[PDB]
């Protein structure tokens, strides 16, 4: 019959729909590695700045995560959180810059809580780098820095990091892109 | 070290 054809194109166009989300996803896969480091240290690029801004305060994006970085090949595996329009008590006045501890593939062997010292900041991409940051060492008793549960734990940082205004107003935007770095101390850990 | 609101 002709309903066989047209099953097995069926079949075919449904299978080739698949393909394409596999394909993208390994876009998106190659594109984390990529971009991975491994000494607690990492760069986080954020094009379209104006957009993303315009999208925290319509609501339809609040915040935007970092691709996930290491303090070694088999360590803690962390990321950043950035909320252009702030959050908590820096909402809609500052941007909100926080730091996340992920399920880690070796947690097991890692120790517990987290007690590397972080180091959260963004950068000035004027020729006087004024870069502007500030560190903090894991509250013990804080779920944020706890053997991870789900995929992420509760992300802890700086709710009123950068006044939006000081932000806009330096020479922290460039093309559209700004630029943010984490430290995470990993020198003071016994390492593998 | 101060936590996001929860979403």
């Amino acid at each position: 019959n002709t309903g066989l054809l047209e099953s097995q194109l069926s079949r075919h166009d449904q299978m080739l729909s698949v393909h394409d989300i596999r394909l993208a996803d390994m876009d998106l896969r190659f594109q984390v590695l990529e971009t991975a480091s491994y000494n607690g240290v990492l760069i986080w690029k954020i094009r379209d700045y104006k957009r993303r801004k315009q999208e925290a305060v319509m609501g339809k994006t609040l915040s935007l995560y970092s691709q996930p970085f290491y303090t070694g090949y088999f360590g803690y595996k962390m990321c950043a959180r950035v909320y252009l329009n702030g959050d908590g008590m820096g909402k809609g006045t500052h941007l909100s810059l926080f730091f996340v501890i992920m399920r880690g593939e070796y947690d097991a062997l890692l120790p517990w809580p987290f007690k590397q010292k972080v180091t959260l900041m963004l950068m000035d991409q004027g020729s006087s780098r004024r870069h502007l940051g500030d560190a903090f060492k894991p509250d013990p008793n804080s779920s944020s820095f706890k053997k991870p549960t789900g995929e992420m734990n509760i992300a802890s940082g700086c709710p009123v990091f950068v006044a939006q205004t000081v932000l806009e107003n330096g020479t922290y935007i460039k093309d559209d892109t700004i630029f943010i770095k984490v430290i995470v101390d990993t020198s003071d850990l016994p390492d593998p | 070290p101060q936590q996001a609101t929860d979403d």
